[PDB]
């Protein structure tokens, strides 16, 4: 068992940069994976990217390159860097841990552990 | 520890031909040494042909020529053009390697052997 | 860093073992066209026989004394026995020795080593018959040196060929060592290959086709440029000047002031080599002998073989010079064996430290790939199918080599608990070390991730890794029941061995 808590966020406007970082304390950080998620007002929550415990990185669609995740193994940080803000991204966003799963990785229930979240807010 | 058993004898003309077979009854292990020895009336008996198992011969000729079957343990010695002071009893001898590997002519180092025909 | 290192050690590898395969090949290749041109019944060299056992198998003696007499060399002098016996056990293999060859034994009561003259006329007086010589248990470097005294008495001796007392000899291999010796003026000794015929263990499946390999790959890279490094033990053939020259030297053996007494059939040939003499191994002699089948046993062997090789590589270092430009191969395959041996445990240790599981399966991978490759090498020269079970030698390697080489290096400078120490010990402190590695690596990786394309790809090669292994001994087990096994020679031995 590990506890996600998160920093950072604020508003900023479009075209800026923007840092938000996840410390998790546990046994053994190294072996659980991470992934970010978004959960908008209108929808639902949706799977926006995540590492696994390899140093493999795992992008959604429209934020592959707009995106850049990375993840520190002796301070058991990980890191979500914010490239080209854009409104539509205006949410909250949720550091998950997950040491055992299948293949499905971009969903909610997927992940057992969850943090408290952070509201990030992008202006025009 | 070996036998040797001959064959082929008779009387024949001075004009023909014969073949003798000599059998072996034991192991040959490749490095023995096999002469035909032939006794005349009133005299010692005298060499006339030997060759190793592995290979080589030795003659005396020209006139008898060694051959050996080496899968049957058998060995032959076929006389041509026969004379009538040629006639004597054929023996069959083996020597062997134990005690020393050089090569002698002499009868009494020759250790196994056989019987006399003709 | 990991992938540079395995990438490299492949490339270097697989380099060295196509070049010693090609060597191999063309010096096969140069020893065909020399014996196409022998005339038939070939006897111009005169050679004597040397035998030197001690508390031998009677019944292996007697084989190997018969394998001899079955030779169909006609140009030999005379046989002599040599065992380092003067006591009622060892009479047991001087009387397997009268059954076999005469009735003549001498029991001197002085080793020639140890005398003020050495010449074998003090105890020798017929040079025609058979001799058998009894001397107090000193050691096999002793008992070879009384041979190569009776041998030299003889001035028609040109040449003279070392077989163990355990060795079965065909028909053909006597000629087969001793024809390159006339084809070269510098050409003075010559290595014959030895084939293990016990193969009832997976321990001796193992050390046979290893032995095979090494006799066809390795002696045959240096018999190409005449640098062969050790000649066979068993069937092996020396020019009688230059064993006159150099027996002194070989018997009067110091390292840092204390006699060595090990490491038989190497500082001869070094000795050799120092004289600027080429040495070359034929394939075509084929030599029988036996392997040892206990993990103990074999360990021990190969630790005194590695003590004998770390004495003997300084000297062939400086006097791999003395050939011009011959030489710089044997001298590139010593650094080779020195940058494996270091190479391999800085791998090994990297991946004890790091213990990513990516890079343990590459490891295993590429290791897995060597092996197949070598032994479809091995089954396409051989014509045998059995050849395949040469995969199973990385085990067997890395569970008694390297503990056998720290041993031959810790030991090598500096009550049965003690002597019980220096055997074994190291070994066990290397597999208890290698089993917590092993625990170590598979604890802190104890997690399970599906959605990661690397960790299946570990998972799935470890997976079809320990698949192909349960494979392989699963068929070698249905083999042993079916005794498909063992040798053609084999089959005899067991069976004049019930009928005795
Ligand atoms: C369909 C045809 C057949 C296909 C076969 C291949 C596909 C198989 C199925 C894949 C699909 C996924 C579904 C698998 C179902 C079973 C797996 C499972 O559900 O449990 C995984 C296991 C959980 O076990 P647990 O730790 O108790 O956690 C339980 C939490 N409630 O989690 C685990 O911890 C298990 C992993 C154990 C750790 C393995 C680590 C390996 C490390 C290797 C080290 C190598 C060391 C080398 C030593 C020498 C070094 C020189
Ligand atoms: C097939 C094979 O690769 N055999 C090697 C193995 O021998 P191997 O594994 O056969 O071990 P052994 O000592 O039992 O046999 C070696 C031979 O040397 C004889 N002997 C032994 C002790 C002694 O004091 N005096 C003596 O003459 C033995 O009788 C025997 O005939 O390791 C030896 C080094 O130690 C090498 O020389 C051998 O080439
Ligand atoms: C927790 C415990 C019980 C498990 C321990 C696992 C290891 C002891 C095993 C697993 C796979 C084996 C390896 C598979 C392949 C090779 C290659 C081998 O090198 C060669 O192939 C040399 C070839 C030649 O020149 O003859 C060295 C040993 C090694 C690493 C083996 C070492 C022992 C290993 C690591
Ligand atoms: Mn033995
Ligand atoms: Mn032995």
């Amino acid at each position: 068992q590990v506890q996600l808590v998160e920093s950072g966020g604020g508003l900023v406007q479009a075209g800026g940069s923007l840092k938000v970082s996840c410390a998790a304390s546990g046994r053994a950080f190294k072996t659980y994976r991470m992934a970010w998620f978004r959960q908008a007002p209108g929808k639902e929550r949706e799977f926006v990217s995540g590492i696994s415990a390899l140093e493999t990185t795992y992008y959604a669609d429209s934020v592959k390159g707009r995106f850049t995740i990375s993840r520190d193994n002796t301070k058991n940080t990980v890191s979500l860097q914010m490239d080209s803000l854009k409104p539509e991204d205006t949410a909250v966003y949720y550091c998950a841990a997950r040491r055992y799963g299948g293949t499905d990785y971009t969903t909610t229930g997927s992940y057992d552990y969850w943090g408290q979240g952070t509201q990030v807010t992008v202006s025009s | 520890q070996v036998q040797l058993v001959e064959s082929g004898g008779g009387l024949v003309q001075a004009g023909g031909s014969l073949r003798l077979a000599c059998a072996a009854s034991g192991r040959i292990f490749s490095s023995d040494t096999l002469a035909w020895f032939r006794r005349a009336p009133g005299k010692e008996r005298e060499f006339v042909a030997a060759s190793r198992w592995s290979g080589g011969g030795t003659d005396y000729k020209g006139r008898f020529t060694f051959s050996r079957d080496n899968t049957r343990n058998t060995m032959c010695l076929e006389m041509n053009s026969l004379k009538p002071e040629d006639t004597a009893v054929y023996y069959c001898a083996l020597r062997t390697a134990r005690d020393s590997y050089y090569y002698t002519r002499n009868p009494t180092g020759y250790d196994y052997w056989g019987q006399g025909t003709q | 860093s990991a992938v540079w290192g395995i990438s490299v050690y492949g490339v270097f590898v697989l380099g060295f073992y196509i070049a010693q395969i090609v060597f191999s090949e063309f010096n096969r290749m140069r020893l065909s066209d020399w014996i196409s041109l022998r005339p038939d019944n070939w006897n111009a060299t005169r050679v004597a026989v040397i035998i030197a056992g001690y508390r031998e198998d009677p019944f292996m003696f007697k084989k190997c004394l018969e394998s001899v007499r079955d030779s169909e060399y006609g140009n030999v002098a005379r046989l002599i026995c040599v065992i380092d016996g003067d006591e009622e056990e060892d009479l047991k293999m001087a009387e397997i020795y009268k059954q076999v060859y005469n009735d003549n034994v001498k029991k001197p009561g002085v080793v020639l080593c140890e005398s003020e003259n050495k010449n074998g006329s003090t105890i020798d007086s017929d040079v025609s018959k058979n001799i058998c010589i009894l001397q107090p248990h000193r050691g096999k470097r002793e008992s070879l040196y009384t041979g190569f005294q009776l041998a030299s008495m003889d001035p028609s001796v040109h040449a003279v060929v070392l077989i163990d007392s355990d060795t079965v000899l065909e028909k053909n291999a006597i000629l087969e060592v001793v024809y390159p010796l006339s084809c070269d003026p510098n050409i003075k000794a010559v290595a014959g290959e030895c084939k293990i015929w016990n193969t009832d263990t997976i321990l001796s499946m193992l050390v046979s086709w290893r032995y095979f390999s090494a006799f066809n790959v390795e002696r045959g890279a240096q018999s190409l440029w005449k640098t062969v490094q050790c000649v066979g033990g068993p069937l092996g053939a020396y020019t009688i000047d230059i064993i006159n020259e150099i027996k002194d030297p070989w018997i009067t053996q110091t390292f840092l002031g204390n006699k060595c007494t090990y490491g038989d059939n190497r500082r001869l040939t070094n000795e050799v080599l120092m004289r600027g003499k080429k040495i070359v191994y034929t394939p075509f002699a084929v030599g029988w002998s036996d392997s040892p089948t206990n993990v103990m046993r074999y360990i021990v062997q190969q630790t005194r073989w590695s003590k004998s090789w770390c004495r003997e590589i300084w000297y062939t270092l400086g006097s791999a010079w003395k050939h011009g430009f011959s030489g710089i191969y044997l001298a590139f395959e010593c650094m080779y064996q020195i940058m494996y041996f270091f190479l391999v445990m800085y791998l090994f240790s990297y991946i004890a430290i790091k213990a990513d599981i990516r890079a343990q399966t590459a490891t295993v991978l590429v290791s897995t790939l060597v092996t197949i490759i070598k032994s479809s090498y091995l089954a396409l020269r051989a014509k045998n199918l059995k050849a395949f079970y040469f995969v199973l030698y990385t085990y067997v390697y890395f569970f008694c080599m390297i503990p056998a080489r720290i041993t031959a290096m810790f030991t090598m400078f500096d009550a049965r608990v003690w002597l019980w120490a220096k055997q074994f010990l190291i070994t066990y402190m290397w597999w208890a070390g290698v089993l917590a590695a092993g625990v170590y690596s598979i604890v802190d990786n104890w997690y399970f991730d599906w959605a990661d394309i690397q960790y299946r790809f570990a998972l799935v090669g470890i997976c079809s890794y320990l698949v192909f292994v349960s494979i392989v001994l699963v068929i070698y087990l249905i083999g042993k029941i079916t005794t498909w096994n063992y040798t053609p020679l084999q089959k005899e031995l067991i069976e004049e061995r019930y009928l005795h």
